């Protein structure tokens, strides 16, 4: 194989305003091979009802995948995306920065 | 390459006999099909096979059985032959995924006739009729006609032979054998041909003309109850000589 | 019905253009085929076309209009050995079955410079209990029918090519077995030309 | 403007676990319209965009059969290539294929392409003329000569210049609300301090279609890729896209740093300064 | 609409 570490971006579809419904997106891209574990986290616990895009790839052959879940953001609820891949010595958590 | 070969060219069976039709292909094609063709219906698909080991049905699979154990060979077999299987069977082959130039190539065919009892089987009577004296007078040309009559099944091949060599260069044989009585499926068949030569070719008595009809029927292995003669696959001929007039 | 073909039979003389049509009904069809099949033998591939426009190959020309779902075949400069039935075939992919039209039967009639219609009686070389009327040398416009009583069998119109005079000729043949019948009476079911030679 | 139709195919072998994973996806521009996953329920080509369900049963029947035929070639391709490089039976390996066509703003044909990769680097490619092949190494040379012999490029060119542009056009008029729209980016700008003597300026672009966008930074005229951080263009997941760009500023000078936004749905290109 | 004629490598 030939290996590439994924780019993780964690973000929301709409600008997030507390109490209003929205979608939390974890976007993993730029990776090879395709075998990837991706979970979405609410205060470190695993969200089940998460959908993904169909697997596709870019001009350098690298894969990309969009994982997404419907949510309602608050002042205190911490969201994070958890990604495992052969390029990573241990699985990776990327926290949702809210102004990002 | 040989392309698609099929075996045999012609066949008769009685109701109930089994028969396999051979088929082969040279081209490392994956996709092979069996068809039949009929006067009212055109080509109909029987079974087909898109790789080795694997096969599936088409629109007319009833009573036919198929297996594809190698890439090259795709035999169709009939286990209990019925008179609705009196037809022309074609093999065909197509590349599949192996070498995709998408054209399908057919085999030469098997013409097949199934009858209720095989005492229906008759060889042809062959006769040559000599050019009318009036024709030669009027045109300076001479038409020999050949009649092949009384045969069943319609499995015949007609060639003309002058002086020991085969001729094409003045011939017109019928494309289809005519039914002698369009009232039966048992009904025997009749076929005409024509050989036209110059008057001075025909008036030479050294010239030997001969109408050959190859007939396809039973085999040497076959049981025969009648004291009319056993109608095997045989060649029936008739001849004429030049007339000095 | 997936592939719809030109009804037939289609008769043109030698030197003419034989135009053949074919429409299909699956829009996603991507490959297109003309087959020739002489009576008695097997369908033989003569033309494959793959995209919109004209493909030319000797005397054959196939055209394709995917947008109106139409394939054609022109036969320029016709030999009488172009007489066959012509099959239209259409496919979508490697694994999608080839869809076949019913066929258009095409007859190439020969150029006969000056006819002389004639009915001759032939007698045999040996010993058979029929006798034969030959109808020969007649117009390419001329038809032959076959009715009467069913003890009288008439063949269809066929064409010979003598490569000595470059002479082509038309002919049909009638016979009865046990009869009493005459030649100037046997082709009464057909429209014979008025100036047809009846020998004495 | 320009449009495209592209299909993407991934096959990945699973030694000891089974027949390879096959995933196929169709796009028109940046809208996925169909998919096939070898691991899904239905075992058929499935719709992914509203406007493609007006295709009849014939369409889906046909597309299922062709994607299974593709699946089959890839299945076999994984085993052939394993033999071509003398690799062990035990390893998992990857085939990707992508083909399609571009049209101009008259919708007439422009470009056609067909690419192939083994383990994420190029294997064989159809050259621009659509007549000849670029092979990557000695093992692809076998494949190149086989595909020359089996007239592959002939069939490819017929599709790419013909069917591919005929069906794209159909799709574009079938999904005129969906595909012929262009959405201008909704712009935005933020500012957060990093040190005491340092600042970060972040240009933003939200809710645009299509994904082709340029964001560039510049001090006072001459443009900048020295402090510049771009993220990859990311889907919002509603069909629109998002992207941002950041630079580190010697703070106090956030007057004279400006941001350029280039997108197809913009009448004028956007100049954005920090107010 | 997909390509009709894929061939092995």
């Amino acid at each position: 194989m030939i290996q590439r570490t994924p780019k993780i971006q964690v973000y929301s579809r709409h600008p997030a305003e507390n109490g209003k419904s929205n979608f939390l997106n974890c976007y993993v891209s730029g990776f090879h091979p395709s075998d990837i574990e991706v979970d979405l986290l609410k205060n470190g616990e695993r969200i089940e009802k998460v959908e993904h895009s169909d697997l596709s790839f870019s001009k350098d052959w690298s894969f990309y995948l969009l994982y997404y879940t419907e949510f309602t953001p608050t002042e205190k609820d911490e969201y994070a995306c958890r990604v495992n891949h052969v390029t990573l010595s241990q699985p990776k958590i990327v926290k949702w920065d809210r102004d990002m | 390459n040989a392309g698609v070969t099929q075996t045999p060219k012609f066949q008769v069976l009685k109701t109930g006999q089994s028969m396999t039709l051979q088929c082969a292909q040279d081209m490392n094609h994956e996709y092979m099909s069996w068809y039949r063709q009929d006067p009212g219906m055109g080509l109909r698909l029987i079974h087909y096979s898109v790789g080795a080991g694997i096969t599936d049905q088409g629109e007319v699979p009833n009573g036919y059985n198929v297996s594809r154990s190698t890439t090259e060979d795709f035999p169709l077999r009939l286990l209990s032959a019925a008179p609705s299987q009196t037809s022309v069977y074609f093999c065909a082959s197509r590349p599949g995924l192996a070498g995709g130039r998408p054209e399908q190539y057919f085999g030469p065919g098997t013409r097949l006739t199934v009858t209720e009892d095989l005492k229906n089987v008759f060889p042809p009577e062959v006769a040559v009729f000599e050019p009318s004296e009036a024709e030669i007078s009027h045109t300076q040309k001479a038409t020999l006609v050949c009649l092949a009559t009384g045969f069943y099944p319609d499995h015949v091949e007609l060639s003309w032979w002058v002086n020991g060599k085969e001729v094409h260069s003045g011939v017109s044989t019928d494309p289809q054998p005519l039914k002698e009585q369009p009232a039966l499926n048992d009904s025997r068949y009749a076929l005409s041909s024509r050989l036209r030569v110059s008057a001075t070719f025909w008036q030479n008595p050294r010239n030997h003309f001969r109408c050959q009809v190859q007939f396809y029927g039973l085999s040497e292995n076959d049981e025969w109850t009648q004291d009319r003669a056993k109608p095997v696959t045989q060649i029936v001929s008739a001849e004429a000589w030049g007339r000095a007039d | 019905k997936e592939v719809e073909q030109n009804s037939g039979p289609l008769s043109v003389p030698e030197g003419a253009i034989a135009s053949l049509n074919c429409t299909y009904s699956d829009r996603g069809s991507q490959s297109f085929f003309w087959y020739r099949q002489y009576s008695g033998k097997s369908p033989e591939l003569i033309m494959s076309i793959y995209s919109n426009g004209d493909k030319e190959d000797g005397r054959f020309t196939a055209q394709l209009n995917k947008a109106s779902q139409y394939v054609s075949l022109l036969i320029r400069d016709s030999q009488p050995s172009d007489s066959a039935t012509y099959l239209c075939a259409v496919t979508t992919d490697s694994w999608g079955k080839l869809q076949f039209g019913a066929g258009t039967q095409v007859v190439v009639t020969p150029d006969i410079q000056n006819p002389d219609p004639a009915v001759y009686q032939l007698r045999d070389s040996k010993s058979s209990d029929k006798s034969v009327c030959l109808f020969t040398d007649f117009d390419s416009q001329t038809n032959v029918s076959q009715s009467k009583d069913s003890d009288v069998y008439i063949t269809d119109k066929t064409v010979l090519d003598m490569r000595s005079m470059d002479f082509k000729s038309n002919s049909a043949v009638a016979w009865s077995n046990k009869s009493d019948f005459a030649c100037a009476n046997a082709f009464n079911n057909s429209i014979i030309p008025e100036d047809t030679f009846f020998p004495s | 403007g320009s449009h495209s139709m592209r299909y993407f195919f991934t096959s990945v072998s699973r030694p000891g676990r089974g027949e390879p994973r096959f995933i196929a996806v169709g796009y028109v521009d940046d809208t996925q319209f169909v998919r096939f996953d070898s691991d899904a329920a239905s075992q058929r080509m499935e719709p992914r965009a509203p406007w493609i369900e007006q295709e009849g049963p014939e369409y889906w029947d046909g597309e299922t059969r062709k994607v299974k035929a593709h699946s089959q070639t890839h299945r076999v391709d994984l085993g052939t290539l394993r033999g071509y490089y003398n690799q062990s039976e035990a390893g998992s390996h990857t085939v990707q294929r992508m083909y399609g066509c571009d049209v101009g703003s008259d919708w007439r044909f422009l470009r056609g392409y067909h690419q192939y990769a083994y383990d994420g680097k190029d294997y064989i490619a159809l050259k621009e003329d659509l007549r000849s092949w670029t092979a990557a190494d000695m093992a692809a040379q076998t494949t190149k000569h086989k595909w020359e012999a089996a007239h592959v490029a002939e069939q490819l060119r017929a599709y790419l210049e013909g069917t591919c542009v005929e069906w794209l056009r159909r799709y574009l008029e079938n999904g005129k609300e969906t595909l012929q729209r262009t959405d201008a980016p909704k712009t935005h700008m933020t500012h957060h301090a990093v040190s005491d003597h340092e600042a970060t300026l972040r240009c933003w672009a939200l809710s645009f279609y299509p994904a082709e966008i340029t964001l560039t930074w510049q001090r006072d005229g001459e443009d900048q890729t020295q402090d510049t951080e771009l993220v990859e263009t990311r889907p919002a997941g509603d069909g629109t896209f998002q992207k941002w760009a950041a630079v580190v500023v010697p703070s106090g000078q956030e007057q004279r740093y400006t941001c350029h936004v280039q997108h197809e749905g913009l009448p004028k290109p956007l100049t954005l300064r920090w107010e | 609409l997909l390509f009709g004629f894929p061939v092995y490598v």
